């Protein structure tokens, strides 16, 4: 779940949770259509990765634990220790997405906006 | 690579090479320093004097 | 000629004071085996635990509707799964307990279900003797753990006195007789947490100063069986900084550290950091897990940290630590000759009373304690007297020529 | 400016020649931990008992008539009690040997009832192995305890050598398959210290210095079980006054002095002062109890003193002790494919060696015995050496300036 | 009056400084106890036999032509003896196997027999877990012991890694189901030194760098139950000469030095010696013993070796050892509630289950282990500083005064 | 039973238990009607007492055992430890009757007297 | 209060501090004085040099 | 068998094993009717001694296993030890014909000879 | 009668009087002369500074 990847956010880099907490439009895990900008665009892709974590296999992203190894490469993050498919794939989602957003950049007006801006 | 290489080492836990004295070091696990009994075994660099110096260096 | 060998004489005198200081700024240590003859002995707390967590007829189609899953009586679907393995009478009873057609679902609490539907130490305990005297459900205080509602005897709280051993032997120690109840157990048509192969009891003998772990570090006893359980009690005592590492008081839920205090500890700031809520048995504020996070999140995260990790928890040492060495034996129960009796004495038949009831001996063979302790290993005293000695060795000084020289 | 200064220097000197003959006066000791390689070792005597005291079919109308109440089979209207829980068969046999209608009593006496009612090891040893060789009845001394009438391997009395191990493992110790007879058992009517809910044997592995204490001390091993029982001798010994408080020998009852020899003698002293009479078992020259006695003064006083009491008996420390560690493991016996030809060999069902039949292995687990041992801590010789020394470090004298000055 | 006592002074100096010499030249030796904290520790081999040596529906005709004999399914006149304990399904099967008539004799190996014919892990391991994690049966390696062909788990042998635990109990363990097929299980119709009377497994404990002994060495684990086998390390650490006796390293058949290798040398040595052969299970060149060879010369010398001899083998003491203490307890497997579940999954009956299941936990009650350590009791630094000490005691000299006098 | 009387009464007073023995009619535990004195009245009371134990509950005083505490005070003297009424019940007959004794003044005439004075 | 109150009290069984030596104690089960190793523990008086005065003193 | 023969031999005395092995007619256990002299005459009493073994009790002296204790008296060497009727007979033979070995003289040309000479 | 007497003694196995040092001592079970560690325990004769020596007294 999100207390997880709230811990692999703080694994890779230093940008308090609650930044991307209501970023944009997706950001942490909520639905809409058109992204504001790539930060926000990591978060659909990984809103889109729990949407198929649920549908073709069966996991609850926002429920379940996963276990996650930090090292220190990023890249590195490991999550070959889950023991179940559906362990594993949120795993990697929260992962994907983690990096993701490292490449990104932080623009602050868009954290935070109106409901009518998405 | 955003905290140093180090501060993924295991300190050395229960090893003694003198006085045993207040110490932090970063948990990997926990992702966030902790308290232990540093007992002068220079391992590696994964002990800190202060909590605060252990969650600059280490905790980003 | 001299001068030159009085201050050579010096030289060779003040790298071996160096030797000695930069010893006793190791603050070295050694450690002391001892035995101890003791008149008396405090008994240990004995916490047990059916196998078995929740009573099959105290299940209600409530509990069944929330918890239902979490038990393996239910498929995600609601649904008695058609890979079940009952017998007539239980499926019946369960598939009629399982239909919620017009069913509306009032509030559900873990906590309170391990409570009220956990097995009851008063239909339990057959009988509890002492030291000769005979006790009770009152003398077993609740405690709450993995495997749901158990209890402790001796527990040496509520303000009560602790119990003393005065000989070794089976009739200065406790015995139990207990019915596990099969008939009771809940059936198993999954692989879960909650659900056991087994039938029987465990227990944990531990000082009062400390929790129980025991799914952890408990024993089985089995039914059909008295168990002997012979113990000796063995005391270490650390040193703490800077001669030693060990860990004096705490400042977390419990008023007393020990290992197992730091594990409950640990186990619990893991579940709420992970799930945010914490299981029916650990302490705390924050709110207890529902059945969903328990198989979705809470099993697994307590599992994780029970079975893979290696760093989260790592407990300092604490000062004082009691363990106590056991020696396990057994006879049957019952014979054939007096099988009938405990039938007639409890109601229940023959082939009941060899499959439910166990006896449990717990006992010290002698009083004797063992104490293993580190010592501090050169004082203060210690470092000036072995100047001293090597002052009249080299120098050949005394207290006597360093005060008349001054 | 130095004789005020040279006694100065003296009189600090007087307050450590002070502290440390005042040291040398409490004596002090510490304790020596110690592995000892051995070529051999002494085996220990091993004594067993049947956990039911009376042989059914040696149960006369006399011993009925005598101690029936004392073993439930009667109530105190010298009449099978309605309450009974019997099959056809064995009711049958009792309701006819309780009819003392025209009965005239004979004498009767425990002791007797006991040697010839209690369980015969030529009846009960299938087979008894040690070290290759093949033991029989007659390896085994009997001896009486509160379980009646019992046995001891390797007693190492009558004058015989005692047998010694000489490698780790089961090859190098005993092996003996019994027949516990719970075809023979006595009918359990009610609860009383001569009745047994369990079927099985008690056994206690013991050096032969000193006598059994089985019904306290002992362990338990069950039927339809191989039990395997690893040992490790480990050698306590502790210094007697003014160091230690240690008993040397003895001035009672037995030839060398142990907690068990004292106990003994407390509890023979204690029937005797309180029921004018003592147990079967115990030692002496009192009259033996009658089972009224039994009943309502022997069994009493003899539970009290064993759960109750805290004061009458207090043991002095033996100087020589003897522990043996146990680790005990089980396999079943028979399997199915040995079964019918077990049943063969004796005669019996196959139901019927699932239900009595033991074996039961102990042995060394290397020949390498442990031995924890109180030494004076400050002879005299390490009294004047630190005289010694100390003279040089404040006075700076010397056994050649003390005897110059002279 | 002083050259006569100056003198008179260094003459008793001279019968201390020879007592002290004289004392170093016995290079004698402490021990020291020691606790040490872990923050790790190795897991380690675990070894483990079915009782049962040979799978009945792997004998062939011409196994049992040239072993039958062995196993006792055979007389000397080849045929299955009046005098069989069989059903009647396993005997009509054994009585057409045993029909030799028109029946040509193909090679026989016994090494091959075992390999091909002892009991699978493939089917009898039914789960393993160890930390959480899945263990197969690739993860034991084949070991031929005297129960024929077993296994090993955690051998850290193929150049594997050797598993850790980090915390105590249960869960830091390892947990194995095992199925030990009873019903494939060998007819007894005779004693032999292959045949049993059990049903179980048997298991030893041992660090990798010794071979099991487990007929000697291990302990029991029986059908029915789940078995907890709570551990603790503890280091045995000896001199070599002069200080002590032990042997540093090996120059026979195993790569590091233990009593176990030495044992397993010295049975060897033995059976070629004395039978020109060797057991399949030992080591070296010589031919494996014929199934005759076996039963006339094999296992008498081995049995006479392990039970009688106490001069052939003698075995130093080596200068590493690691013992695990053991606490065993049981519970029931299966309970009422889980028998028609387990059945259904493995496909067998309710009673099956409850015959052949079992349950094995391994695991540490703590990472802390225990050091006994043989240390040097009087180096040279401690024959030098006591000269000094009462060289100022006596003649009241000193390292100045010697090399000024010089 | 009378082990236990003998202690009892050695618990709290000097007395030796030879002058208790056949001391006026009823000491110790023997039937009459009339008593001598005080003392032997106090072992009417006990003998009255044992028969209380014998009729109404089932003891058998003289035979039994029983535990008793002895402390500093003599009313101290503890029963509660028995576990059964029966051993309750005698525990307090003797207790009774010994500090009863304590009252009471020993004439000495009256210790091994005639039966033709009872 | 026909002994002192003392003679109800526990000696120090097994407490060293210092030379052992044969003593004797009022036993309250068994009503009379017995032998035991006194170690100058002086926690009561309940400890005697011979068996008679422990016998005067504590008996009645 | 002569394994145990050859040790009980070396118990004895220091002729190496082979001098026997092939001497005259019988040794070590061979078949003839005419022994050379009387060395070869203790190795017809021992074969004749293994042809009893195995009619009358059903031994197997030459491949079946015995123990022996090695005293410091040849005479002493001793059998006892041996825990059936079998294993101690053919224990015996080759006690009986290694002290027997003792008395007879060693005739080197009497070992290793022609099958035409016996 | 052919070695002599002490041949057939055990030697003192892991006794200390001193100095451990190689040494050979008979083993009557095997007929030959082994290695053992020995501790200037004089108890017998059975012990060697050779395997030879003793091969050769002992042996035969
Ligand atoms: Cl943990
Ligand atoms: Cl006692
Ligand atoms: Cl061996
Ligand atoms: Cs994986
Ligand atoms: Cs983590
Ligand atoms: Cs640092
Ligand atoms: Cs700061
Ligand atoms: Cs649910
Ligand atoms: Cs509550
Ligand atoms: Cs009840
Ligand atoms: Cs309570
Ligand atoms: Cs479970
Ligand atoms: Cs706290
Ligand atoms: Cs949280
Ligand atoms: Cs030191
Ligand atoms: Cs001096
Ligand atoms: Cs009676
Ligand atoms: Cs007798
Ligand atoms: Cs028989
Ligand atoms: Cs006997
Ligand atoms: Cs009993
Ligand atoms: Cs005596
Ligand atoms: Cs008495
Ligand atoms: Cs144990
Ligand atoms: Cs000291
Ligand atoms: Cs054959
Ligand atoms: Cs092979
Ligand atoms: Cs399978
Ligand atoms: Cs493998
Ligand atoms: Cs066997
Ligand atoms: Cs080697
Ligand atoms: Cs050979
Ligand atoms: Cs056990
Ligand atoms: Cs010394
Ligand atoms: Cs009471
Ligand atoms: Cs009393
Ligand atoms: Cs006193
Ligand atoms: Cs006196
Ligand atoms: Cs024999
Ligand atoms: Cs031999
Ligand atoms: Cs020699
Ligand atoms: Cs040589």
């Amino acid at each position: 779940n999100l207390n997880q990847f709230r811990l692999m956010i703080k694994c890779t880099n230093d940008r308090v949770w609650a930044d991307f907490v209501d970023y944009g439009c997706y950001c942490v895990a909520r639905d809409s259509n058109t992204p504001v900008d790539d930060l926000d665009r990591c978060c659909q892709a990984q809103k889109q990765c729990y949407d198929e974590a649920v549908k073709v296999h069966g996991c609850k992203p926002l429920v379940m634990f996963y276990s996650f190894e930090c090292r220190y490469l990023a890249s590195d993050l490991d999550c070959s220790g889950n023991n179940t498919k559906c362990r594993n794939f949120v795993c990697n989602c929260d992962r994907t997405a983690t990096l993701c957003i490292l490449t990104a950049t932080y623009n602050r007006n868009n954290h935070k906006i109106d409901p009518s801006r998405c | 690579q955003i905290r140093p290489a180090f501060c993924y080492e295991d300190p050395p836990f229960f090893q003694k090479c003198g006085a045993f004295v207040d110490s932090y070091y970063f948990n990997r696990s926990r992702i966030t320093c902790v308290h232990f009994f540093y007992g002068q075994c220079d391992v590696n660099q994964n002990h800190f004097t202060t909590m605060s110096e252990c969650n600059r260096v280490c905790h980003g | 000629v001299w001068a030159l060998c009085f201050m050579g004489s010096l030289a060779l005198l003040a790298l071996v004071c160096t030797n000695r200081i930069q010893y006793y700024f190791l603050y070295p240590h050694v450690t002391k085996l001892d035995e101890v003859a003791a008149t008396r002995l405090t008994f240990p707390a004995v916490t047990f635990c059916n196998l078995n967590e929740f009573r099959f007829s105290r299940v209600t189609k409530n509990d069944l509707y929330h918890a239902g899953e979490l038990l393996a009586l239910l498929n995600n679907r609601y649904e008695i799964p058609d890979t079940q393995t009952a017998d007539e009478k239980q499926l019946e009873i369960l598939q009629d307990k399982a239909n919620f057609r017009n069913f509306k679902p009032k509030p559900f609490n873990m906590l309170e279900f391990y409570d009220r539907a956990g097995h009851d130490i008063r239909e339990m305990l057959l009988s509890c003797f002492f030291r000769g005297e005979q006790c009770s459900p009152e003398d077993f205080k609740v405690v709450f753990t993995r495997y749901g509602k158990c209890y402790t005897f001796n527990a040496g709280q509520d303000g009560k006195p602790r119990l003393i051993t005065m000989k070794g032997g089976t009739g200065n120690g406790l015995e139990i007789m207990l019915d596990i109840q099969q008939d009771e157990y809940l059936p198993v048509w999954g692989e879960t947490d909650e659900t056991s192969f087994e039938a029987g009891i465990k227990v944990q003998i531990h000082s009062q100063d400390e929790p129980p772990l025991i799914d952890q570090l408990g024993f089985g006893v089995a039914p059909g069986f008295q168990t002997f359980v012979s113990c000796q009690e063995q005391r270490l005592i650390y040193l703490p900084p800077p001669w030693g590492d060990c860990k004096a008081t705490t400042g977390e839920f419990y008023d007393t550290y020990s290992i197992t205090a730091c594990r409950i500890d640990c186990e619990t700031r893991y579940l709420v950091e992970n799930c945010n809520c914490r299981m029916v048995h650990m302490p705390g504020d924050a709110p207890y897990c529902t059945p969903e996070q328990y198989k979705e999140c809470a099993d697994p995260a307590l599992d994780f940290l029970v079975e893979k990790d290696n760093e989260y928890c790592v407990c300092e040492m604490p000062c004082n630590v009691t363990r106590y060495g056991k020696e396990l034996s057994m006879v049957k129960i019952p014979s054939k000759a007096s099988a009938k009796y405990l039938a007639k004495k409890y109601n229940k038949s023959e082939q009941y009373i060899g499959e439910n009831i166990l006896v449990l001996d717990i006992f010290f063979e002698a009083l004797n304690y063992e104490t293993i302790e580190q010592k501090k290993a050169y004082e203060v005293a210690g470092l000036l007297g072995d100047i001293g000695g090597q002052m009249g060795l080299f120098i050949g000084a005394s207290i006597l020529t360093v005060l008349e020289l001054f």
